[PDB]
RNA sequence: UAUCUGGUUGAUCCUGCCAGUAGUCAUAUGCUUGUCUCAAAGAUUAAGCCAUGCAUGUCUAAGUAUAAGCAAUUUAUACAGUGAAACUGCGAAUGGCUCAUUAAAUCAGUUAUCGUUUAUUUGAUAGUAUACUUGGAUAACCGUGGUAAUUCUAGAGCUAAUACAUGCUUAAAAUCCCGACUGUUUGGAAGGGAUGUAUUUAUUAGAUAAAAAUUUGAUGAUUCAUAAUAACUUUUCGAAUCGCAUGGCCUUGUGCUGGCGAUGGUUCAUUCAAAUUUCUGCCCUAUCAACUUUCGAUGGUAGGAUAGUGGCCUACCAUGGUUUCAACGGGUAACGGGGAAUAAGGGUUCGAUUCCGGAGAGGGAGCCUGAGAAACGGCUACCACAUCCAAGGAAGGCAGCAGGCGCGCAAAUUACCCAAUCCCGACACGGGGAGGUAGUGACAAUAAAUAACGAUACAGGUUGUAAUUGGAAUGAGUACAAUGUAAAUACCUUAACGAGGAACAAUUGGAGGGCAAGUCUGGUGCCAGCAGCCGCGGUAAUUCCAGCUCCAAAAGCGUAUAUUAAAGUUGUUGCAGUUAAAAAGCUCGUAGUUGAACCUUGGGCUUGGCUGGCCGGUCCUGGACCCAGCCGAGCCUUUCCUUCUGGCCAGGACUUUUACUUUGAAAAAAUUAGAGUGUUCAAAGCAGGCCUUUGCUCGAAUAUAUUAGCAUGGAAUAAUAGAAUAGGACGUUAUGGUUCU
RNA sequence: CGGCACCUUACGAGAAAUCAAAGUCUUUGGGUUCUGGGGGGAGUAUGGUCGCAAGGCUGAAACUUAAAGGAAUUGACGGAAG
RNA sequence: CCCGUCGCUACUACCGAUUGAAUGGCUUAGUGAGGCCUCCGGAUUGGUUUAGGGAACCGAGAAGCUGGUCAAACUUGGUCAUUUAGAGGAAGUAAAAGUCGUAACAAGGUUUCCGUAGGUGAACCUGCGGAAGGAUCAU
């Protein structure tokens, strides 16, 4: 089948190259996984040495992490927004390494109130604010607030993400290689490498 | 090519292992152990053409199916085992204890030790890592892993095992003036002390020793085992020649005033 | 398979085939000494060469070499210990002084002869090859055996030998039989 | 052995070829053949085609046994011994064969994996927050069968595991996060979740220039080892397994505890491997000069795929990469190398083939299992052949062993056996056309018979014989027998038989020259024929056809072909070029080859080493002084020879590049040279030798390899670099100032 | 100084004629380019390439042959001189 | 001594109409077996199993199906290489010296030879420019 022996190829000089033997295994390649986004359907595949490869042809839902503050959660992904080697990826929406996608804000949201007591996105709505009253004004101990007190002052995050969670999605690039491992894993975009990425989005 | 070998011609054979060219087509291949297959011994080697207790290769394996063969104090039941340096074999049947000693003309000399010796051996120490758990181990020349050595442990080291509980009994440093016995090379089977070691960034290091009658030789750092703290205080019985290298007409001389 | 088993040849037969005078001398020579044919001389003129090529070699090196030493005495030695070379020319340079006559001289054929075991030199070919004389214990009928100077002394008949105190032979058992 | 000889002319000296001569681990063939050791053998032309049979299966006390198998009653009514059949496990990816493809490919030597997979072996590594032991199939077995055909199998009835799928069993705390109540100046805390190891993320440890106003491993080098933090997982595994003894504690309950092991199992290391990969090196051809680049060629970025690096593949973007130092193309009667032949040396030709690496199983292609295969004595499909057929269908792959056809100039018995070597298996027990032994074998090589000595007898110079007269010796062969062997044949030993023409009969070519050996006789009569070349034969042929004689080699000798020496007729060593072949019509000129001289010499002193003696000091041999000699040094000479710390080694900081040469390490074994060693010698082989050994004991070397790469001493020879608009070198502690750690 | 040359000699070279280079070459090494490998076939065929063409440059093989040729000696011969 | 046309015989190679023929490799395009991945699908076969008749919903899951991928094989075409046929043409060599002449070798009876261009049965002749390997080293 695919193989990715350099013998079929021609040399550094440009001459072909004759015919030396038939194709090998232990230099063969495979088939491209072509992950999308939908019910998780992954087929384990026997590699060399009897090891195992997981082949997601399928996926929902990745570990996403927060690496300013250290928080990594397992939250449902959308789709694919950018992918930076070809951009019909984005089109069919294929998950593979290094993609850019939204993902729901929620499952970080939910730990942000807990750990920080404020609340994100800073939207003026009227829905908002009752979401914003209810939880400073939640029942707690009398020392939950010091110690939420002494967290105050560095929950204050860099605005494009907080700009984010009002509309309940986070953009994230995924780290690991969904047709390798079996998992589709992720960070959250952040700082300049964030702000790069939303140039050619907008456009 | 589609798997490993598992035959080896006679003249594929090691060169060390003195086996005659007409005796046959194949020659013993040594199974996977704690030596490498062309720096070892297989067991019915040395049962058959060195002690020739066994007069062929069909004799041996019933010798150690009576369970009279122990390398290092463990039985062991394949024919082909790849017994190496410093290796202890005990025939307690005939009452003698072995260790296995280059002699000077580079071959595996029959080395008999006391009953007392036959229970350490040396091992040269190749790398001091940490393994899982953060508990760091020692790998010796013959593969052994010992868990939590004296933190002094060093690479190039020579460390005593008690040859019983696999433990460290002590160790000899690496450095000037220890004795050492070479283990590879045309300098292979020579014993004698450390000069200079000259480092080579990138490469191969080369230990610079003097033998025993003011011979200079130098030799890779690979080839190059502690046997001793000083010199003339090796911690093994070394074999006849004690490592001195002589020339062909000394040889001869002695050979002549030997017998006659 | 097997390791193959090496083997060389002992003789070399001269470039110019026919000339009277080399033609004579290998009469000469062979004639005096009962050899069988020419290759008994040809094969006394490519070993003896060759122990001029090994002590050509040596000549030519720096002397105290220990290689011109050890590999010169040790070939030396084997000569000396024959009697091809004289127990005073141990020079290296009387090697070169060898002619095909010294070697010849220390065959077994040869010295039976002049032991005077038997009455002529193709007599002395006869007793060998007929199983008559023993080399110490061992009965040899190699009519080029080259005879060591311990074993000079040490060449007599064999004792099973008709000759030597044994049984008669065939002819004279079916004879005083008769 | 570092060799030449015949042939142009009336004769000569050349140039030059033809011919002569010798070998071939080189093939065929002609004639012939007595012995011993050893021993190649369908490669060449067809990797052309195959009848027949064999070539891989395997069980221990330690996986599964109700065979309706066997055997006896046994420590046994759960089994117990042996043990077919099957399931399970492992192997079948080695071995053996062939050399078609293949020309930076294979291969060689030498590098890296800080860029990777790895059954097996060997060590290490796991208390993790229904259990007195879980389920349901299933083979063999039983019995209804169908097809002509096969190692085709269809229903039915059971039953089992280290097979298949599940599943608890255990320390102690300790830490972290959430956290009601509470103390109320920030603590205490009831109550919940997380703790081992596997996968995948992300984030933190992973430190080290010496005094003033607490740890931290490895490397030349890392995002390395390891650890932790937040989590994630069609949640890996932290044993529902097998044999022998059966012990100890009594709280005498089938109570609690436990010795040696089988097998298995996570990760690490190791090992047998694998896969890439660094550098330098391959025959002929320019009547092959430009090649590669749509559609991967050169690189970049990102991704996919892979075990992993990498255009290996995809998307996007640049226009790169190779080349007269021979790229690219073509031929190859091309698998590469270690090696072989020939050789004074330098070289030339060969290398299918006993070892190593590679490729292939008719030509392609694609995959299953498996650690390991793009496997062919595994499958699937096509193409080409091809076997049976009941015409529906079914089965193929000898470039394995022997053997059959074809092709050729060209190549062995359808023998025996696991005894020796080793491999595979559950393994002291089975299997092995691997391997060994025998059959054919003038492939080669070693040793080596067909006679010897007398007496007469003439010739003859004390004896060399030439004829007719003998008594011995012996193996060629023939055979008891013993040895030899897995069993035989053979060798060796050996009773008896075995030689006068000792018919137990030696041949192959020749006899003009080269080139050794006739001007002998008869036959033919330019004819037959010979003749490698010159020529001989036209009626006395030194040369044809016959006999006799003689020569060379001898169990061996000619022919043909190819190749090496000869050949200094391929010339680097080492040819020739006025006239014999051959100086471009002549200048310019590029790559290339080659390039004037010149830079610390001399002096002086001290000292180490080995040659000759003198010493003699003699059992050839050993000492200061003495003479020189030949080297190595160590200082002073205006002085190169890196520089500091610990204190000639060890820890740092610096360096024009080389080329060259010493030495070291390497360059597998075999082959070659060569040490030792009486295989009866020898070819060989690495054995062996010892007063005859309830064991002692030399060995089983050492050289050569040679280009590339590594280290090392040196500084002539040949290059290379510096200080000219000074952007130069020192201030070691020069002054400041700028910053950084 | 540079030339174009010439005369004698042969230290030396050469097969010789001859040679001041054709020497310093078996006592074989200053640098470098080109060319030849018995005579014909044959500078032919073919391919390529340059040219308007004529032709130039590059350039075989089959086959065939024991000689072809160089310098000089003697003789013979000359429709050569004395 | 010797050269060349022509004639005979034999052999070797070349050119040559035949858009010649064959073989083999590479390859454009077309069609395209088979496997592998993938997408559904869902013969049957157990229950995560639950139900007053049984409805479910959970798992394994064969054939088949969609799209891909590697791609055998054939057809067409192109190309390269190696063989091979051919009327006729034009050479070469050998044979014996058949026919015509005498070109060369002597000052070869016109000195020869080179390059080039014409011509001629053939050897060859002639022009133009060279050379001496000339028949002159010399006025």
């Amino acid at each position: 089948g695919i193989s990715r022996d350099s013998r079929h190829k021609r040399s550094a000089t440009g001459a072909k190259r004759a015919q030396f033997r038939k194709k090998r295994k232990f230099e063969l390649g495979r088939q491209p996984a072509n992950t999308k986004i939908g019910p998780k359907r992954i087929h384990s595949v026997r590699t060399r040495g009897g090891n195992q490869k997981f082949r997601a042809l399928r996926v929902e839902t990745g570990n996403f992490s927060w690496g300013s503050e250290g928080v990594s959660r397992k939250t449902r992904i959308a789709g694919v927004v950018y992918h930076p080697s070809n951009n019909e990826l984005v089109r069919t929406n294929t998950l593979t390494k290094s993609a850019v996608v939204q993902i729901d804000a929620t499952p970080f949201r939910q730990w942000y109130e807990n750990h920080y007591g404020a609340t994100l996105g800073k939207k003026k709505g009227g829905a908002h604010a009752a979401h914003a009253a209810e939880v400073a004004d939640a029942k707690r101990s009398r020392k939950v607030e010091r110690k939420l007190a002494a967290r105050s002052g560095a929950a204050a995050i860099e605005s494009a993400v907080d700009s984010q969670f009002g509309s309940g999605r986070l953009y994230a690039v995924i780290s690991s290689r969904p047709g390798q491992s079996g998992r589709c894993d992720g960070y959250i975009l952040e700082g300049e490498e964030l702000a790069f990425y939303l140039r050619r989005l907008t456009a | 090519a589609r798997g490993p070998k598992k035959h080896l011609k006679r003249l594929a054979a090691p060169s060390h292992w003195m086996l005659d060219k007409l005796s046959g087509t194949y020659a013993p291949r040594p199974s996977a152990g704690p030596h490498k297959l062309r720096e070892s011994l297989p067991l019915v080697v040395f049962l058959r053409n060195r002690l020739k207790y066994a007069l062929n290769g069909r004799e041996v394996k019933a010798i150690m199916m009576q369970q009279h063969v122990q390398v290092d104090g463990k039985v062991r039941t394949d024919t082909t085992y790849p017994a190496g340096f410093m290796d202890v074999i005990t025939l307690e049947a005939t009452n003698e204890h072995f260790r296995l000693v280059y002699d000077v003309k580079g071959k595996f000399a029959v080395h008999r030790i006391s009953a007392e010796e036959a229970a350490y051996k040396l091992g040269k120490v190749k790398k001091v890592q940490l393994g899982k758990k953060g508990v760091p181990y020692v790998v010796t020349h013959d593969g052994r892993t010992i868990r939590y050595p004296d933190p002094l442990i060093r690479a190039n080291d020579t460390v005593k095992i008690d040859l019983a509980t696999g433990k460290i009994d002590d160790f000899i440093k690496f450095d000037t003036g220890r004795l050492v016995m070479v283990t590879g090379g045309r300098n292979l089977g020579r014993v004698g002390v450390i000069v200079h070691r000259e480092k080579h960034e990138g490469g191969f290091d080369l230990v610079h020793i003097k033998d025993a009658l003011e011979n200079t030789f130098v030799t890779r750092l690979s080839n190059v085992f502690v046997i001793g703290t000083e010199a003339g205080k090796p911690w093994v019985s070394l074999p006849k020649g004690k490592g001195i290298k002589l020339s062909i007409s000394e040889e001869r001389d002695r050979r002549r005033a030997q017998q006659g | 398979p097997r390791a193959p088993r090496t083997y060389s040849k002992t003789y070399s037969v001269p470039k110019r085939p026919y000339e009277s005078a080399r033609l004579d001398a290998e009469l000469k020579l062979a004639g005096e000494y009962g050899l069988k044919n020419k290759r008994e001389i040809y094969r006394i003129g490519f070993q003896l060469s060759k122990i001029r090529r090994a002590a050509r070699d040596l000549l030519t090196r720096d002397e105290k070499d220990p290689k011109r030493l050890f590999e010169g005495n040790a070939l030396i030695r084997r000569l000396v210990r024959i009697g091809v070379l004289s127990e005073d020319k141990m020079k290296l340079d009387y090697v070169l002084a060898l002619k095909p006559e010294d070697f010849l001289e220390r065959r077994l054929q040869t010295q039976v002869f002049k032991l005077g075991l038997a009455r002529s030199i193709h007599h002395a070919r006869v007793l060998i090859t007929q199983r008559h004389i023993a080399v110490g214990k061992q009965i040899v009928n190699i009519p080029s055996f080259t005879v060591r100077l311990d074993s000079q002394k040490h060449i007599d008949f064999a004792h099973n030998s008709p000759y030597g105190g044994g049984r008669a032979g065939r002819v004279k058992r079916k004879n005083q039989g008769k």
